[PDB]
């Protein structure tokens, strides 16, 4: 705020509120795995190169 | 307002100048409210443009 020689009144109160929100966005993202690289990844036959 | 010159100049800067009460819609005499005051050259030079 300024000082001022006028008699209009100044503010009394320093320090104006503010309010304020946390706005979420959450995103998502699929990915498929088919169920033969799955059941091949972790099996292993040993029965040919 | 008939003055020398140099008195005419502190008429035209401490007492001509207007005060209208340009914050309301519309135009009004001043509130005395100490807002800031509007020169008038034209009141000085009798000249309106």
């Amino acid at each position: 705020r300024v000082a001022s020689g006028a008699g209009l009144p100044t503010s009394r109160q320093t320090t104006i509120m503010v309010t304020k929100y946390s706005e979420k966005s959450p995103i998502t993202i699929p990915f498929e795995l088919s169920a033969a690289c799955l059941t091949y990844l972790r099996e292993t036959f040993e029965g040919t190169i | 307002a008939n003055k020398t010159l140099f008195k005419t100049i502190d008429e035209y800067l401490l007492r001509a100048k207007d005060c209208i009460r340009g914050d309301t819609d519309t135009q009004y005499v001043c509130v005395e409210g100490t807002e800031q005051l509007i020169e008038n050259p034209c009141r000085l030079t009798q000249e309106a443009l």
